[PDB]
């Protein structure tokens, strides 16, 4: 949830990076 | 004159376009001129030059300053901005963004770049809603030079749509099914971590790791007649470069094995020249770093069942091959500049 929010905010951490292989 | 370019994002894909830009420079209607990336010069200038799979670049001297990067006496300006609307693409005259950070994939996100000034930006990654999507060599010729912001879609895509086409055109795809066994990618962890999917947290390096791809879909996209006929999946594997397409099609027209390789062929000697490469040689990944197609048969895993059933397996250079498609596609639009 603030989860949710930081990939949100943050799309290129490395918690978030969802790249399209 | 020249197209203006400007890189956001100096990453896997930002570097290998570089990369590309400058073995072709001689003959292009591109001009580097700009750099935005998370990281300064120094670092970029460095690892642009000292590469891991591509090796070093021995073609001409790279060097860095404060505020510049220099690609054989190629001045390129280089800002550090997480946030395109504040970049100075107007202040530049950057008529072409290669948008390659992996962040600002749907229009709103890319439009940043245009409300900073670019006229274009090319999304060197799928687009997110309503975004023309290019894979060249199968529609790049439909692109409509009035468009401000394309894609050019994924390097599994690229890999996939040409073949595909191909098949299509001579025996009719009904439906098809796709597995990319695929280089480990930088949005996967290290060792186990945390992150939003739970497939991507886990060591890449140490696993064979699933995740969804939108690549076998995306193909329905640029070749419209097979929208809703495609999906499939991917495996992340333990190398880090050099990825390999799997494709299981049913088709209308009966054939074997032989008439779809000679077909692929007839294909990659003619229409697909350049796009795809026809390959009977026994070979492994390693062998295909560098290529410069974006879909490689390997003709003697190709099969057919009950005439209908066939699968191919196609290499590509997931880095290298892709890098050289947005080059094209860039070129394409600098040829078509009204
Ligand atoms: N095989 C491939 O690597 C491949 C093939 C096709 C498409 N793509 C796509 O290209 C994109 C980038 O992939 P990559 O492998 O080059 O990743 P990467 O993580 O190596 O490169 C991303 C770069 O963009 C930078 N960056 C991130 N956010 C930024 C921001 N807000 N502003 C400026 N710079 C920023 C990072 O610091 C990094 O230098 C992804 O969308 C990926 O899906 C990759």
């Amino acid at each position: 949830t603030s989860f949710q929010q930081y990939c949100d905010d943050n799309p290129d951490a490395a918690e978030c990076r969802i790249y399209d292989d | 004159s020249m197209v203006r370019v400007a890189i956001n994002g100096f990453g896997r894909i930002g570097r290998n376009f570089m990369r590309c830009w400058l073995q072709r420079k001689a003959n292009s209607k591109l001009e580097i001129v700009g750099i935005n990336d998370t990281s300064d010069p120094r670092t970029n200038a460095h690892l642009l030059k000292y590469d891991s799979m591509l090796g070093i670049f021995q073609d001409a001297e790279i060097t860095a300053d404060d505020d510049c990067i220099y690609a054989g006496g190629h001045a390129v300006k280089c800002v550090s901005d997480r946030n395109p609307e504040n970049l100075p693409w107007s202040a530049w005259g950057i008529d072409l963004v290669i948008e390659a950070t992996g962040v600002f994939t749907s229009r709103e996100g890319a439009s940043k770049h245009l409300s900073a000034g670019a006229k274009k930006v090319l999304i060197t990654a799928p687009g997110k809603g309503n975004i023309p999507t290019y894979v060249v060599g199968v529609n790049h010729h439909t692109y409509d030079p009035s468009e401000d912001i394309v894609s050019n879609a994924s390097c599994t895509t690229n890999c996939l749509a040409p073949i595909v086409k191909v098949l299509h055109e001579a025996f009719g795809i009904q439906q098809g099914m796709m597995t990319t066994t695929h280089s480990y990618t930088g949005d996967q962890r290290l060792l186990d971590a945390s992150h939003r999917d739970l497939r991507r947290a886990r060591a890449a390096a140490m696993n064979i790791v699933p995740t969804s791809t939108g690549a076998a879909k995306a193909v329905g996209l640029v070749i419209p007649e097979l929208q809703g006929k495609l999906n499939g999946i991917a495996l992340r594997v333990p190398t880090p470069n050099v990825s390999v397409v799997d494709f299981v099609a049913q088709v209308e027209k009966p054939t074997i094995a032989e008439q779809v390789n000679q077909v692929i062929k007839e294909a990659s000697e003619t229409t697909m020249k350049g796009i795809i490469h026809y390959s009977e040689l026994e070979l492994v990944s390693s062998d295909y770093r560098g290529h410069n197609a974006s879909s490689i048969l390997d003709a003697s895993l190709t099969m057919v069942l009950g005439g209908n059933l066939v699968k191919v397996v196609a290499w590509y250079d997931n880095e290298w091959g892709y890098s050289q498609r947005v080059l094209d596609l860039a070129e394409h639009m600098a040829a078509h500049w009204a």
